[PDB]
């Protein structure tokens, strides 16, 4: 459409100026047309580089996304959709790429009574992996991100300090499975 | 032995959503000027749609940063989180804007008739503060699980034991020494509010963003006063003084210089907007990976074994 | 007198020694909030940065808004207007609302309560 | 510090393939319980 702009010429058609006028005036009108079209073209090329820079940054982001998220398990949260991350599968798109980030999302919750440590023989027991929970009748040990209870044994816990220092500590019995083996 | 320290990190998020009436800039209520502007074609509409895309982009920047969480959480009335006093960084309902005291220091430290208009931002500062209040509420109560889905509520001692196990420290170290960590965190909060009450040299980047924008607008206003070889910079003087063709020559010079000035201003705004967009994507990345979870990227979120950050609303920016 | 843009801001009358402060007339951009022409032909005019006096009228911080019946209910944003206000097309007519930040969710924190993904 | 136990350490090979190794005594936690 910016071809159609006169920029002060008698026409936006070059051939009309060439066919109507002597070159001592036609060169001036053509000079105005070159000025206008060159300014419009430089504006266009400027928009072209800025937009191509934006799409370049997007492509660098997409390369980073597939190089981390597709080619391995990127545990950076919210880089690859909401939730814990498993895969992303790249599919082709017209002038782009579309990923299918398959994610691990928790579904249902359940409230339990917790203690950061328990106390068996005056000694504090911390879980090596997970968190102590209580359903109200027994203190059990479970995973941080899924509910499965186990009996709290010696091999589930590591002993550190006494029961005075930590807060929120309750009184329980730590099972040693080596003791029935000695009784065997 | 060890220490716990908090550190500010100030990132500009969006610019000021500024729109320029192009025909009103070049030709303020003139008929022959609007005729000679429409002779030049669709420069004016292109610059308007470009600046509109800029303003929509900064609104998208603010939205894509601040709206990561959907469920707006709220702190429980029992504020006892292990001795960690969050009273300065929590929003204040007694203040008529529900903002933090830290956010009040952040807002305190930051300082027409030519078609030069300023469009308002879509999200106001109070609802931005409500977003950040939701983010701290989820971070304090639920831990990092609120970015993964449901707000799986956890105690704060359990949360700090989990973050220390994230950086490799076993949980007995924190559970035997939690009061020292709480006192160190509260003292570091005191030092950061003292540093924010000290000087604005931390906020010099955000002030520099606003100052760059003001410099661009003021230079555009001064370029209105430029003749560009005309006999006057006032259009109505030339229209009063001269015959219409002899006026229109000077009008051609004025539209030429002013269109070059507007293209220059739009180009600077476009490059600065791309810079601000990249900074906004960086800020969104930092908040998504450090607020919503525990990052193991070193130096991405300040020097040291990183645990978390807490966002604070800033005028045209965010602060962790 | 002159303004910051080298424009005449104030004058003195030539016949009588009287000083006059010149302010240019109240102007602002015109925005049209509409849904699609597939859906309706109803339009709402948003005047920008003027009060609703100098122009079914509601006043925004962005300026004068004509044709949006203002609602005290809060919805999710469909057409953004400015300063937390968004528009939608429901029963139909164009309405304006303070846009919702989402649903509030109180979190039951305790010093021994947990939530586990079963 | 804690005492080197059998559940603190995992055995691998022999003690001539590794550089910088010193000599010590590994405490067995199975030893006093097996004695009991």
């Amino acid at each position: 459409k910016q071809l159609s702009s006169n920029f002060g010429a008698i026409s936006s058609v070059l051939n009309d100026i060439l066919s109507r006028l002597d070159p001592p005036e036609a060169e001036v009108q053509i000079d105005r047309l070159i000025t206008g079209r060159l300014q419009s073209l430089q504006t266009y090329v400027t928009q072209q580089l800025i937009r191509a820079a934006e799409i370049r940054a997007s492509a660098n982001l997409a390369a980073t996304k597939m190089s981390e998220c597709v080619l391995g398990q990127s545990k950076r949260v919210d880089f690859c959709g909401k939730g814990y991350h498993l895969m992303s599968f790249p599919q082709s798109a017209p002038h782009g790429v579309v990923f299918l980030h398959v994610t691990y999302v928790p579904a249902q919750e359940k409230n339990f009574t917790t203690a950061p440590a328990i106390c068996h023989d005056g000694k504090a027991h911390f879980p090596r992996e997970g968190v102590f929970v209580s359903n109200g009748t027994h203190w059990f040990v479970t995973q941080r991100n899924f509910y499965e209870p186990q009996i709290i044994t010696t091999d589930n816990t590591f002993v550190s300090g006494n029961c005075d220092v930590v807060i929120g500590i309750v009184n329980n019995t730590v099972y040693d499975p080596l003791q029935p083996e000695l009784d065997s | 032995n060890f220490t716990i320290s908090v550190t500010t990190e100030i990132l500009p998020v969006s610019m000021t959503k500024t729109s320029v009436d192009c025909t009103m800039y070049i030709c303020g209520d003139s008929t022959e000027c609007s005729n000679l502007l429409l002779q030049y074609g669709s420069f004016c509409t292109q610059l308007n749609r470009a600046l509109t895309g800029i303003a929509v982009e900064q609104d998208k920047n603010t939205q894509e940063v601040f709206a990561q969480v959907k469920q707006i959480y709220k702190t429980p009335p029992i504020k006892d989180f292990g001795g960690f006093n969050f009273s300065q960084i929590l929003p204040d309902p007694s203040k008529p804007s529900k903002r933090s005291f830290i956010e009040d220091l952040l807002f305190n430290k930051v300082t027409k008739f030519n078609g030069l208009t300023v469009l308002p931002p879509l999200l106001t500062d109070e609802m931005i503060a409500q977003y950040t209040s939701a983010l701290l509420a989820g971070t304090i109560t639920s831990g990092w699980t609120f970015g993964a889905g449901a707000a799986l509520q956890i105690p704060f001692a359990m949360q700090m034991a989990y973050r220390f196990n994230g950086i490799g420290v076993t949980q007995n170290v924190l559970y035997e020494n939690q009061k020292l960590i709480a006192n160190q965190f509260n003292s570091a909060i005191g030092k950061i509010q003292d540093s924010l009450s000290s000087t604005a040299s931390a906020l010099g980047k955000l002030q520099d963003v606003v100052n760059q924008n003001a410099q661009a607008l003021n230079t555009l206003v001064k370029q209105l006063s430029s003749n560009f070889g005309a006999i006057s910079s006032v259009l109505n003087d030339i229209l009063s003084r001269l015959d219409p063709p002899e006026a229109e020559v000077q009008i051609d010079r004025l539209i030429t210089g002013r269109l070059q000035s507007l293209q220059t201003y739009v180009t600077q705004q476009l490059i600065r907007a791309a810079e601000i967009r990249a900074s906004a994507n960086l800020a969104a990345t930092k908040m998504s990976e450090c607020v919503l979870g525990q990052s193991k990227r070193v130096d991405f979120c300040g020097k040291g074994y990183h645990l978390m950050s807490f966002p604070q609303s800033a005028p045209h920016g965010v602060v962790f | 007198g002159r303004d910051i843009a080298d424009t005449t801001d104030a004058v003195r009358d030539p016949q009588t020694l009287e000083i006059l402060d010149i302010t240019p007339c109240s102007f602002g951009g015109v925005s049209v909030i509409t849904p699609g022409t597939n859906t309706s032909n109803e339009v709402a005019v948003l005047y920008q940065d003027v009060n609703c006096t100098e122009v079914n009228v509601f006043q925004t911080r962005a300026g004068c808004l004509i044709g949006a019946e203002y609602v005290n209910n809060s919805y999710e944003c469909d057409i953004p207007i400015g300063a937390g206000i968004c528009a939608s097309y429901q029963t139909q007519s164009i309405i304006a609302y303070t846009m919702s930040l989402g649903a509030e969710n109180s979190v039951a924190y305790s010093n021994n309560s947990i939530a586990i993904p079963t």
